[PDB]
RNA sequence: GCCCAGACAGCCAGGAUGUUGGCUUAGAAGCAGCCAUCAUUUAAAGAAAGCGUAAUAGCUCACUGGUCGAGUCGGCCUGC
C-alpha cells in the first residue's frame, strides 16, 4: 500500500509493444506490459489514430495499474499546420507552411489548461516562441 | 458596550476583521454615515507598521520550479507571473490568510526548500 | 546594524518609507541587485490585512427582540437558539457568504437597531 | 583588473513550463546524428556541460538564496 511509482508520457494511439520502446519501462516498476496494452488501445478508439496523447498512469499497490486519457489538440495541428510529414532538415533557413493570425489564437486558448500565462496576448506568444524552429513562417 | 471597550475591541480585531466591518456599516448607514468609522478604522497602522498573516519568502532554494511550482499551485501563474517577483521574493506569495493557512503555505514552500518567514 | 535589527526596523516603517528604501536600493544596486530588497518590503500587509465574508454582531442595542427577529429570519434558528446568539453576541451570524450577501445581511440587522461587524 | 554591497569554494534545499523543439530514427524524450537553441513562471534553470537507460527514469553541473567567512584573480618580466 506504501509502494507506489508515478510517470508516463505521450503514446501513439495504437502502438504499445514490443519491449522497445515500452518494455522494461513501467514494466519493472510493478506493472507488466502484457495487458495495459489492450487497456490503452481499447479506450483511445474513436479519436484520431495519429494522436500522440500522453495518458497519465500511476503504477500499483498490488500488481495492476491505472488509466486516464487526458487531452492534443496541442502539439498536433501545430505540426499538421505546416506539413508534419515533410519537414525542413534545418529550420530557420527555409519554410514549410503558413498560418494566419486567426489560426494563431486558435491553437491558443485551446491548451490554456497546460500552457501557462495570463492575458491572451501572452498566450498568443510563447506559442510564437514555439512559433517555428521547424520550418513554418510566422506570417 | 462601552465606547472605550469598543475602541479596544477594534484594536484587537485583525485588519481583516475591520475591513469587512467598515464596508458593513457602509451597507446600512451608507457611504456617508459609515464614512466616520471607515476613515477611523483604516488607520489600523497595518501599513504604517510594515508588518504581524502572510508567507514571506526570505529564501527559496537555488532552483525555481520547486518554489515556483508551489507558488504556481498556490497563486496560479504561467511563465512571467511567478518568474519576475518570487525571486527577489516579493514575499507576497499570498495575502489575507489565517495563521494555519499561512503556516501550511510556509510548509509547502519549505518542502520545496523555501526559507519562509510568517509575518 | 544587526540583520535582526534591520528586519525589525523595516517592520516599523510606513508604506511611504519602504517605497523610498526599495527605490533608493534600485537606483544604487539596480533592478537586478536591489531586487533582493524590493521584496521583503512589499509584503508589509497593507493590502494583505486590507479588498473576502461573514456577519458578526457587535451589539443588539435596546432592540434585542427586533435583532433576534432578523437573526431568526436569516439563520432560521429557533427562539432559544437565536436569543442565545444575540445576547452574548457570539459574533458569527452567518459565514461563507459573498460580499453583497454579507453586505445586505447587515442591512437587515442594524435596521433592527443592532451594531454589526463583518470579518 | 578585481577587494569588507563576505564574494570564490563547502553544507541544506532546490535544476523547471510549452517540450519527448524539430528532423531523423526500430527507439533517441537536454545528453547517436542532423538543425536550430526561442518563449512563456522567478533571487536563479543552458530546449541543457557530464554519468546513466534499449528508449524513459534516476543522479550531478551551469544559474541563484540560506548558512560557512578575507584578499583574490588574470597577465608581463627577471635571478638562481
Amino acid at each position: 500500500k506504501k509502494v507506489q511509482a508515478y510517470v508516463k508520457l505521450q503514446v501513439a494511439a495504437g502502438m504499445a509493444n514490443p519491449s522497445p520502446p515500452v518494455g522494461p519501462a513501467l514494466g519493472q516498476q510493478g506493472v507488466n506490459i502484457m495487458e495495459f496494452c489492450k487497456a490503452f488501445n481499447a479506450k483511445t478508439d474513436s479519436i484520431e489514430k495519429g494522436l500522440p496523447i500522453p495518458v497519465v498512469i500511476t503504477v500499483y499497490a498490488d500488481r495492476s495499474f491505472t488509466f486516464v486519457t487526458k487531452t492534443p489538440p496541442a502539439a498536433v495541428l501545430l505540426k499538421k499546420a505546416a506539413g508534419i510529414k515533410s519537414g525542413s532538415g534545418k529550420p530557420n533557413k527555409d519554410k514549410v507552411g503558413k498560418i494566419s493570425r486567426a489560426q494563431l489564437q486558435e491553437i491558443a486558448q485551446t491548451k490554456a489548461a497546460d500552457m501557462t500565462g495570463a492575458d491572451i496576448e501572452a498566450m498568443t506568444r510563447s506559442i510564437e516562441g514555439t512559433a517555428r524552429s521547424m520550418g513554418l513562417v510566422v506570417e | 458596550i462601552t465606547k472605550d471597550q469598543i475602541i479596544e475591541a477594534v484594536a484587537a480585531m485583525s485588519v481583516m476583521d475591520v475591513v469587512e466591518l467598515i464596508s458593513a456599516m457602509e451597507e446600512k448607514f451608507g457611504v456617508s454615515a459609515a464614512a466616520a468609522v471607515a476613515v477611523a478604522a483604516g488607520p489600523v497602522e497595518a501599513a504604517e507598521e510594515k508588518t504581524e498573516f502572510d508567507v514571506i519568502l526570505k529564501a527559496a532554494g537555488a532552483n525555481k520550479v520547486a518554489v515556483i511550482k508551489a507558488v504556481r499551485g498556490a497563486t496560479g501563474l504561467g511563465l512571467k507571473e511567478a518568474k519576475d517577483l518570487v525571486e527577489s521574493a516579493p514575499a507576497a506569495l499570498k495575502e489575507g490568510v489565517s495563521k494555519d493557512d499561512a503556516e501550511a503555505l510556509k510548509k509547502a514552500l519549505e518542502e520545496a526548500g523555501a526559507e519562509v518567514e510568517v509575518k
